[PDB]
RNA sequence: GUUUGACUGGGGCGGUCGCCUCCCAAAAUGUAACGGAGGCGCCCAAAGGUCACCUCAAGACGGUUGGAAAUCGUCUGUAGAGCGCAAAGGUAGAAGGUGGCUUGACUGCGAGACUGACACGUCGAGCAGGGAGGAAACUCGGGCUUAGUGAACCGGUGGUACCG
RNA sequence: ACCCCCGUGCCCAUAGCACUGUGGAACCACCCCACCCCAUGCCGAACUGGGUCGUGAAACACAGCAGCGCCAAUGAUACUCGGACCGCAGGGUCCCGGAAAAGUCGGUCAGCGCGGGGGU
């Protein structure tokens, strides 16, 4: 279940490298945000259930119904009822899912080279590259409704950009070559 | 946020009350509790965990609850007081309490 | 001239030139000596009488603008309200405020370009030249 | 159009200074406008009145700083 | 406090009997479920008993 | 232009900027502005003092 | 046999009568015009009581049938938000956003004051009978306040038991 | 008494921000794990609870610094109570005290307590 591999070899590579004061000055990941907006799915009362079920056998950790604020968007938005789903990972459950995905997951898009390598915070943080839901191991065209897909955020504590993809090594890390 | 804290000690006004204010702080596994007089600028009676290790288990505040309330008891002045902070009730603030209240 | 959307309506006092400088925006400027109402027209009239000095050059400046609206009768009495909501904008200009400024013209130049427009101004004019230098 | 609509009379009724009694209203106004500080009270309709029978006086510093209070004579 | 055909109501208390009498301003707006609350009549206090009509 | 510095005894009463390089649609900033003995720009570097304006031109009816 | 309103830069036609907010209003309050703008004749059994926690608008970067606008992430973020409605005041230690339990949107009074020619109208400490939330100091006799109203007469219903 | 730390006031930006330098077994903080107390309308991140090592990184604390903020004179002016006036009018003047806003000269990166822990 990890969280090993962090340990040890994650640290130094980075603190022998470059150097840090401590290895608490060395960058660290705190959680891995996970939320499908359902807007493009107008089911509601019907099948809005339905993808807190793709996010809860996956991550083991129930999601929270985000909401509307009912905001304009000129088209549609309106009141209330949910427009999108959540669920925050982090610790160890961060680390079953992260290990899950990079093993297994990943490796299931068709011809990846890997996450745009091209700055995604300069703060430091991480996004995902993920388009199609069916990427996932848990989902299969076997069990589905349409054709779809979610977003998952990597939060890691990485002062730098430069820094942030340098923690980003290890992990499952592929590039643009 | 840190307007936890403003959010209590606002909450009890203060000298409209007649009474004292009693500021618990907890920081470590260690608390020092504090009783102070809102209309002067002073403060009366001190306890703590700091020379301690009464108690091995963090609920040792039994023994700065009654500790304060045996210092503070030889100035008299027992009345009900008791400010609080950004931390909740029951627990670790409430064998403080009930250290001081019952116990004092 | 005439402008978009706005409060609407307003009453009248008098002072003295407030936001009017002694220069700006050029060599040569204009300067009323009385207080008044400049309208849509007037100003509209005095750069068209200007350029029509000049090459056409696009080196006139109109520190004045109308903002404030003013009413009429429809057709007469007092029955009824205020009314006439479009009559016409003004705006108004106090002694010692700038009204235009030229660029680039010689002396004789701007002085006859603003003499033309002299007329058509409700009031008495003077033109002017730079020695306070202020911009902050 | 011509429907304005009544005085409504808020003000500051006892000035800094002023000797108040008991129940006496020492401001009228809208919310805020001044915040009642030692020996005030504040109602419904804000308005803070005399808690006990004394001195009235204002003190303030800015914004919503401003403050009523009381204190008594002998 | 004008009375119409619409939405809402004005209804009257129970019998806090005492044969007693409370009467707030209620609505039909969220639900029909009728009500019951606590008050005091002539005998005792607080003997809470349930919206008429 | 504001500037700075450094004797007022040598203070800069006017400043030379020579236009002849410039024609048309050229804005002249604040950086290409000279001033000896290290008088720093008080204004941004960016800023544009002179710049020649294009002949007077119309197209539609 | 009678009724058929007034205002009104003559009367009529048209519009307008009560209530709340801003401007006029001349730095106290008050102040008119067929002056300049806008709203009310409700809603809320929870938008109330209390007890706890929570913090907004907007932009930039990066992200998935989702792009102006979505949902997520980080950064900025004296408020540029919100407060059921109309504006002004007011609000970040919150009145605004969320839950726990609730019936004080109580009976009996009412120190002393705001305001009115009157009649109305507004605020209110505190006392008792009883409760409610809290561990507690405490708070609660509707709502951030300011509109959501009708003297008396005559009468319907439930009490009460004075007149008879 | 002095240095300093933790708490808590008064003041209620001349005490605020960013750039930044010191600080670590004494104090703060993160960190550590948590089936249950307790608790996140998802996550113990937040509350909460059990405790070291580590770390001085983050947060905090103090010293630095006057680029930004915030405070900001004296001079003069605007306006004006009162007095006395010119213009058909828009408007304007004289005397008399009162006297801003902005701007410049500058001034700053605070002050003042109560209690307890630790060095000298
Ligand atoms: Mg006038
Ligand atoms: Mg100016
Ligand atoms: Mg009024
Ligand atoms: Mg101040
Ligand atoms: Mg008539
Ligand atoms: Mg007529
Ligand atoms: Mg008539
Ligand atoms: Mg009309
Ligand atoms: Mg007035
Ligand atoms: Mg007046
Ligand atoms: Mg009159
Ligand atoms: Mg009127
Ligand atoms: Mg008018
Ligand atoms: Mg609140
Ligand atoms: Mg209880
Ligand atoms: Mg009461
Ligand atoms: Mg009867
Ligand atoms: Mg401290
Ligand atoms: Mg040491
Ligand atoms: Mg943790
Ligand atoms: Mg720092
Ligand atoms: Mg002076
Ligand atoms: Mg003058
Ligand atoms: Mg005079
Ligand atoms: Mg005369
Ligand atoms: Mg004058
Ligand atoms: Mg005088
Ligand atoms: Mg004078
Ligand atoms: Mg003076
Ligand atoms: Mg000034
Ligand atoms: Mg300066
Ligand atoms: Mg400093
Ligand atoms: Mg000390």
């Amino acid at each position: 279940q990890l969280k090993t591999k962090y340990n040890d070899q994650v640290r130094p590579a980075l603190m022998q490298q470059f150097g840090y004061s401590s290895v608490m000055a060395v960058p660290r990941i705190e959680k891995i945000v996970v939320n499908e907006g359902l807007g493009s799915s107008k089911e509601d009362s019907k099948a809005i259930d339905k993808a807190a079920k793709e996010l809860a056998l996956i991550t083991l950790q129930k999601p929270i119904i985000t909401k509307a604020k009912k905001s304009i968007s000129n088209f549609k938005l309106r009141q209330g009822m949910p427009v999108g789903i959540k669920v925050t990972l982090r610790g160890e459950r961060m680390y079953v899912f992260l290990e899950k995905l990079i093993n297994i997951g990943l490796p299931r898009i068709r011809d990846f080279r890997g996450i745009n390598p091209n700055a995604f915070d300069g703060r430091g943080n991480y996004n995902l590259g993920i388009k199609e839901q069916l990427i996932f191991p848990e989902i299969t065209y076997d069990m589905v409704d349409k054709t779809r897909g979610m977003d998952i955020t990597i939060v890691t504590t990485a002062k730098t950009d430069e820094e942030a993809r340098a923690l980003l090594q290890s992990m499952g890390l592929p590039f643009r070559k | 946020r840190r307007k936890l804290r403003t959010r209590r000690k606002v909450r009890t006004t203060t000298a409209a009350s007649g009474r004292l204010r009693l500021s618990v702080y907890r920081s470590s596994k260690h608390i020092y509790a504090q009783i102070i007089d809102d209309s002067r600028g002073q403060t009366l009676a001190a306890a703590s965990s700091a020379a301690l290790k009464s108690g091995n288990k963090t609920d040792t505040a039994a023994a700065v609850g009654k500790a304060l309330a045996a210092a503070a008891a030889e100035k008299g002045i027992k009345q009900v007081v008791f400010d609080r902070g950004s931390y909740k009730y029951h627990g670790r603030v409430k064998a403080l309490a009930d250290a001081a209240r019952e116990g004092g | 001239k005439r402008t978009k959307f706005r409060k609407q309506f307003r009453g009248r006092m008098t002072g003295d030139a407030k936001g009017g400088d002694y220069v700006a925006f050029g060599d040569y400027g204009l300067i009323a000596m009385e207080p008044a109402w400049i309208k849509s027209n007037q100003i509209e009239a005095c750069r068209i009488v200007m350029s029509r000095h000049f090459r056409r050059g696009g080196k006139i400046y109109i520190r004045i603008f109308p903002d404030k609206p003013v009413t009429k009768k429809p057709a007469e009495t007092r029955m009824g309200k205020g009314k006439g909501a479009v009559e016409y904008w003004v705006s108004v200009v106090k002694p010692g405020r700038v009204m235009f400024e030229v660029a680039g013209v010689t002396e004789e130049q701007a002085k006859e370009a603003f003499r033309l427009a002299g007329h058509k101004l409700p009031i008495q004019t003077k033109m002017v030249k730079r020695e306070v230098y202020d911009e902050a | 159009n011509g429907r304005d609509s009544n005085p409504k009379y808020l003000g500051v009724k006892k000035f800094g200074g002023e000797v108040v009694k008991a129940g006496n209203i020492l401001v009228r106004q809208r919310g805020t406008k001044f915040k009642a500080g030692q020996g005030v009270g504040m109602g419904r309709d804000h308005t803070l009145f005399a808690l006990s029978d004394g001195k009235v006086v204002f003190i303030n510093k800015g914004k919503g700083a401003r403050f009523i209070s009381i204190e008594a004579a002998q | 406090a004008k009375d119409g055909p619409r939405i809402i109501v004005k209804m009257e208390s129970s019998a806090g009997t005492g044969f007693y009498y409370t009467t707030t301003k209620n609505r039909r707006n969220t639900q029909a479920k009728l009500e019951l609350k606590k008050y005091d009549p002539v005998a005792k206090k607080h003997v809470v008993f349930r919206e008429k009509k | 232009l504001q500037i700075v510095a450094p004797g007022p005894r040598r203070i800069p009463q006017e400043l030379v900027v020579d236009v002849t390089k410039m024609n048309i649609g050229d804005h002249i900033t604040a950086g290409d502005i000279k001033l000896p003995e290290g008088c720093t720009l008080a204004a941004d570097p960016e800023l544009t003092v002179v710049s020649v304006l294009p002949p007077r031109l119309t197209a539609e009816e």
